[PDB]
Formats: C-alpha cells, sequence, structure tokens
C-alpha cells in the first residue's frame, strides 16, 4: 500500500494569510497513461469528506480559485492563497495510481483569531439524578480562543481529579472559537456530604482563573 | 440529483456478521464502478472495496485487512451495491461511505453521508437524561449520560431552538458514552417560555423529553 505522508499535522492560519500543505508519496503517482492521480479532499467534522482537487491540479465545481494544487511524481502541494474562516477542517491527500487507494494522515486547518475568554457556567445535579443515586456537576465553557485550556474542580476546598469527563467542540466556522464541557461525576452519597463545588478554568486570557461556584 | 442511500450499520458482537446496503439513484448505475470507504479515529480514511462493470464479471478489489472477510457485490437491477462483512473485529468499527465511480478522475467525487458500524462486546444501554437548570443572559444545559452505542440526537424544543447551541461530542468512559449540550437564550424568554431538551437513542428505542425548571 502506497504511503501518503502529509506535513504538517496541524496548521494554524490567520484570515487572509496564504497557507500550504505538503504531501509526499512512497511511490510515483505518474501512471503509464501520462496522468498523475493525486486528489485533495477536505472534511468538516460530522460531515462527509468533499473532494476539492483531482489529477493534481484540476478543481471540482464550486471549489474557489483560492485553492491551487501542484507537484509531480512523489511531491505534491496544496496552496490556499488567502485563508477564510470556512476553510477550516481536515485536509487529506489521496492517491489513485495504485490499488489499494490510500489516504494521507490529514492536516487540520485551525483558523487563527484573537484571544477570547470562555463564558463559564456551572450546573448542580438535577432532581432526577440525585434521586437515582448519581450526581454529576456540569461546567460549560463556551466560545473561547485558543483551544488550549484546562478546567480544575474543587469540592468544599479540596480538588478531585477522578470522575471528570471533558469534551471540546470542533472549531466554529463563523466565530472561529471553541467550546468545552467538563462533567464531574460522583454519587449522591459523595454529593450530599459536601456543600461548595467549583469549576476553575485556567486560560491565558486572564491572570486569575475564571470561577463559577455554588453551595449545596 | 446523485443520491447514495446507505444503511445496515449498527452494533454487532466481535466475530459476528453484518451486511451494508447502498441504494443509488439519480444516475445510470450499471455504468459506474462502486466503492465502499471507511473512516475511524485510529486508522483515518481507508478504501475498503471496489467493484467494476458487468462485462468483466464484476471484478472486485479489497483492502488487505478485509480480504477473505468482506465481499462487495452489486445488483444493477436494484441499483444497489452491497458489502457483506464476516468475522468482524473491533478494528472494523467506523463510518462506512458508499462512493460512485473512480475517485481519481472527473465525475467521481460523490460520496454518501455514510452509515456507522460498531463492533463491541458491550451491550445496549439506555441514556440517563438530566435537564440542567442554572444555580445578562441565561445558559441552560442537558446531560445525556451512560449510553451505548452511538449515536444520539439532541435537539432543543423539537428543533425550533437552533441558535446559541453547543452540542458536545460523545466521550467514551467504561463502555458508556456521555453527551452534553448548552443553550443560551435572552433572560426575557426563560423561564418566560418553555425550553425542553429532546434526546433520542434509537438503539435502545429511547425518545425522552426533559423540561428545564428552576
Ligand atoms: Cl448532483
Ligand atoms: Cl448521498
Ligand atoms: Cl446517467
Ligand atoms: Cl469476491
Ligand atoms: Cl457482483
Amino acid at each position: 500500500d502506497v504511503v501518503m505522508t502529509q506535513s504538517p499535522s496541524s496548521l494554524s492560519v490567520t484570515i487572509g494569510q496564504p497557507a500550504s500543505i505538503s504531501c509526499k508519496s512512497s511511490q510515483s503517482l505518474l501512471d503509464s497513461d501520462g496522468g498523475t492521480y493525486l486528489n485533495w479532499l477536505l472534511q468538516r467534522p460530522g460531515q462527509s469528506p468533499k473532494r476539492l482537487i483531482y489529477l493534481v491540479s484540476k478543481l471540482d465545481s464550486g471549489v474557489p480559485d483560492r485553492f491551487t494544487g501542484s507537484g509531480s511524481g512523489t511531491d505534491f502541494t496544496l496552496k490556499i492563497s488567502r485563508v477564510e474562516a470556512e476553510d477550516l477542517g481536515i485536509y487529506y491527500c489521496w492517491q489513485g495510481a495504485h490499488f489499494p487507494y490510500t489516504f494521507g494522515g490529514g492536516t487540520k486547518l485551525e483558523i487563527k483569531r484573537a484571544d477570547a475568554a470562555p463564558t463559564v457556567s456551572i450546573f448542580p445535579p438535577s432532581s432526577e439524578q440525585l434521586t437515582s443515586g448519581g450526581a454529576s456537576v456540569v461546567c460549560f465553557l463556551n466560545n473561547f480562543y485558543p483551544k488550549d485550556i484546562n478546567v480544575k474542580w474543587k469540592i468544599d476546598g479540596s480538588e478531585r481529579q477522578n470522575g471528570v469527563l471533558n469534551s471540546w467542540t470542533d472549531q466554529d466556522s463563523k466565530d472561529s472559537t471553541y467550546s468545552m464541557s467538563s462533567t464531574l461525576t460522583l454519587t449522591k452519597d459523595e454529593y450530599e456530604r459536601h456543600n461548595s463545588y467549583t469549576c476553575e478554568a485556567t486560560h491565558k486570557t486572564s491572570t486569575s482563573p475564571i470561577v463559577k461556584s455554588f453551595n449545596r | 440529483e446523485v443520491k447514495l442511500l446507505e444503511s445496515g450499520g449498527g452494533l454487532v458482537q466481535p466475530g459476528g456478521s453484518m451486511k451494508l446496503s447502498c441504494v443509488a439513484s439519480g444516475f445510470t448505475f450499471s455504468i459506474f464502478w462502486m466503492n465502499w470507504v471507511r473512516q475511524s479515529p485510529e486508522k483515518g480514511l481507508e478504501w475498503v472495496a471496489e467493484v467494476r462493470l458487468k462485462s468483466n464479471n464484476y471484478a472486485t478489489h479489497y483492502a488487505e485487512s478485509v480480504k477473505g472477510r468482506f465481499t462487495i457485490s452489486r445488483d444493477d437491477s436494484k441499483s444497489g451495491v452491497y458489502l457483506q462483512m464476516n468475522n468482524l473485529r473491533a478494528e472494523d468499527t467506523g463510518i462506512y461511505y458508499c462512493t460512485r465511480g473512480y475517485y481519481g478522475s472527473n465525475y467521481g467525487e460523490y460520496w454518501g453521508q455514510g452509515t456507522t458500524l460498531t463492533v463491541s462486546s458491550a451491550k445496549t444501554t439506555a441514556p440517563s437524561v438530566y435537564p440542567l437548570a442554572p444555580v445578562s443572559s441565561v445558559t441552560l444545559g442537558c446531560l445525556v449520560k451512560g449510553y451505548f452505542p452511538e449515536p444520539v440526537t439532541l435537539t432543543w424544543n423539537s428543533g425550533s431552538l437552533s441558535s446559541g447551541v453547543h452540542t458536545f461530542p460523545a466521550v467514551l468512559q467504561s463502555d458508556l458514552y456521555t453527551l452534553s449540550s448548552s443553550v443560551t437564550v435572552t433572560s426575557s424568554t426563560w423561564p418566560s417560555q418553555s425550553i425542553t431538551c429532546n434526546v433520542a437513542h434509537p438503539a435502545s428505542s429511547t425518545k425522552v423529553d426533559k423540561k428545564i425548571e428552576p
């Protein structure tokens, strides 16, 4: 199976800036018929992958001229003349000169925007959960940048690291921000024996961490 | 319009069998090669199988890891291409796309939305849904906890409330998924109006609505 190597793995670009993605194949993609069968495709999270370019440099309909493919033999390049916020997602290169047809590892395009503080919100366990024997306190962190952020939990002073489930949304195509959910899970026996709970977000958007808390 | 309707996924125990179907419409079926392509977080995008035209007695080509286990076939009458899967293992888990024609050339860009396949020993569990009320604007939440397998569909007010919604991707913890979603509305609408979290889990035949109350 022909190996398709992409570099870099992650690409962070500001709006309007040019960007490029490299793709190198283990074998030549130049077929005997004179054609070089290399594709560029883009996938937006949760949706089916869409082909952008085929035959190295030929664009599919609907694809903007900002995207330009080039290269030959084993070396190939995807070029975006000016990155827009809707260009985000994972770009894959693909070869069709040899079966099995193979894809590259992918290159995630992150839209580089201004720093944004997370809108934090903390939620105590529901009536249905406590009466069922469980207890989960949920902390939401909506619309922030950059993605790099960590949430620390605090129960009646001390901290608990076990029982935490974190989940980041994919980068929004409109505001280029991220959202993140943090759920601290324990039992009602563990919950009712304490009062104050706190989710502590440490972002570079502020010197002191942003804090939401409640007492029950 | 070129349509590739995929179906036949779902949860199947390791060593089990499953047949995927792809009913094609909007084009002449018998004159196009048909493919199956899969995707997984571990292995990325993978070509599974390719089937060609009638004159060559429908020549088939498979990826190595599925040879002897997977069989692609086509019925030009029903305009369908199928993927019979035997001796399934966990590595076969993923999203399976039906595609039309040779992908390396023109006219071959069309992929279907895909169908999900989950190969696991873990059994089907119903999700526990908890409406999250708060302790400028108001943020509401909904907690979908302890379900298997994927997926679930969380909507707000039967799909009416679409703006200011953050549905977070499922996270697997101890063979159980946990999903959450946040909604932000103006404080003059809630609790003035009613906001209900709608969660559906077809694998466990679950359709439960939970109203949010202070
Ligand atoms: Cl079409
Ligand atoms: Cl389709
Ligand atoms: Cl046709
Ligand atoms: Cl066969
Ligand atoms: Cl056949």
